């Protein structure tokens, strides 16, 4: 599994 | 009487939280004075955050492919660098809420205060500890990134931590609002593993106290102990050891209650080897380790 | 992913804070429009407490005798009443930080947020349930008294609570923003104490929905149960019988999980009569009773 | 013991 850099979508 | 997780009032904060749009990307930045903060990550699309350069995104990018909205207002980007892993967003409009503050870097073991926030928008408060291993056990999901971590003295927002990503354990990683990561952590979609947590053994002797102070006395004892023969059973059990100066942090609590530090200790000995036996503590069936001794106090009658 | 007790943010509810002084007693307000809402103790010197009659005690005042002060400005009281246990001082200036608001009471089971106060002033924010014996299990010092307690939906705060008084238990007690007590209480100081209390059934279902979600499930199990016979645990236990109409607000969360309610319920069933067995659940090492449906889904992943 | 209406002192 890998990091998940929360950023959101527009 | 009672003692809960509080946080301290977000107000102060909430008048700080911005949009940051860059592409189909949004996430939330820190707006204070006429500088809006928030992660580099921002620049990111999906296929760039595996192995991003982010200085080769961001000489790319211009001014206006900055999209910042304060409530209804487009705020005006007018110049934008890159510190570590944050951007510097440099606006036409300095912010009127604007509080009393400073960028601290906080140590493993301390707590503080998140807001968590959604587009710019507050949704939740709560209290999280820095873990020994740097991860925070926070509560974060998808467009949480750029939400701050912060500690209120008199009216000055110390702020200590913005939020990146999540890890694949659950917990999560930051920076502080200099751009610099807690831990050995960096903001790409790549598999990052923690340290080995330790749970924070002053945080829990701090919490004993807070819980006589509150009237749980049931786990004291008329034994006493040593530094270092608790420092034994706390290797054993994965709790930090304990130095004289947490004994000279704990001295008000213990100089309140009238309960030696390391008969403290010795209490807490007891329920490492013995655990609960089905009884409760301040409402919680274990060992409680994010109250500092500060927390404690500030929250305790005197 | 995480889960956390999360409050509100406060800052709707910091701007409408006040200090309400009368004679050598002081406490706080909330400051709406041209009104200023505290609790009617702050008529009562120490020695009217343990008898006191509040009409008598009110006929005596003036407006000029009621001291109420916003941060640096002293507000002018024109006007005040009494309506049951909270006063209605009228000042001659509306506060212009109102938000959207309404009073609202709410049901045993159900969550607000805290924010403690002392002078006017805000201390800290926390959440809390009202416990089915309608007391709440808060965190309050001396000076608390008139602090708030609410909700939040969209920018409408739904105010809900205002803290009178701690009863010798330890344990808090208060009334509805029209002054209406929650429960067998009244605001005088003498021995007072609670019904019974109980395990709110539906809450700890729901958390451990949000322990499924975010990955616990060791405590799943292969069995069901009918409603009746859950219903016949929950009493040896001490927890509240289980309703169709719990088992409806269930819908989302069950079928978010793919794991029906009765399903849950044979779950939950076990961990009465097993505990624990050394595990934990969202960190906790007992059953967690104060997280509504609601407050779930609000908090989880969808 | 008594219930203790948590005023503060001015």
């Amino acid at each position: 599994a890998t990091v998940r850099l929360q950023a959101g979508n527009a | 009487s009672g003692f809960r997780k509080m946080a301290f009032p977000s107000g102060k904060v909430e008048g700080c939280m911005v949009q940051v749009t860059c592409g189909t990307t949004t996430l939330n930045g820190l707006w204070l004075d006429d500088v809006v903060y928030c992660p580099r990550a921002v620049i990111c699309t999906s296929e760039d955050m595996l192995n991003p350069n982010y200085e080769d995104l961001l000489i790319r990018k211009s001014n206006h492919n900055f999209l910042v909205q304060a409530g209804n207002v487009q705020l005006r980007v007018i110049g934008h660098s890159m510190q570590n892993c944050v951007l510097k967003l440099k606006v036409d409009t300095a912010n009127p809420k604007t509080p009393k503050y400073k960028f601290v870097r906080i140590q493993p073991g301390q707590t503080f205060s998140v807001l968590a926030c959604y587009n710019g928008s507050p949704s939740g408060v709560y209290q999280c500890a820095m873990r020994p291993n740097f991860t925070i056990k926070g509560s974060f999901l998808n467009g949480s990134c750029g939400s701050v971590g912060f500690n209120i003295d008199y009216d000055c927002v110390s702020f200590c931590y913005m939020h990146h990503m999540e890890l694949p354990t659950g917990v999560h990683a930051g920076t502080d609002l200099e751009g610099n990561f807690y831990g050995p952590f960096v903001d790409r979609q790549t598999a990052q593993a923690a340290g080995t947590d330790t749970t924070i053994t002053v945080n829990v002797l701090a919490w004993l106290y807070a819980a006589v102070i509150n009237g749980d006395r049931w786990f004291l004892n008329r034994f006493t102990t040593t530094l270092n023969d608790f420092n034994l059973v706390a290797m054993k059990y994965n709790y930090e050891p304990l130095t004289q100066d947490h004994v000279d942090i704990l001295g008000p609590l213990s100089a309140q209650t009238g309960i030696a530090v390391l008969d403290m200790c010795a209490s807490l000995k007891e329920l490492l080897q013995n655990g609960m036996n089905g009884r409760t503590i301040l409402g919680s069936a274990l060992l409680e380790d994010e109250f500092t001794p500060f927390d404690v106090v500030r929250q305790c009658s005197g």
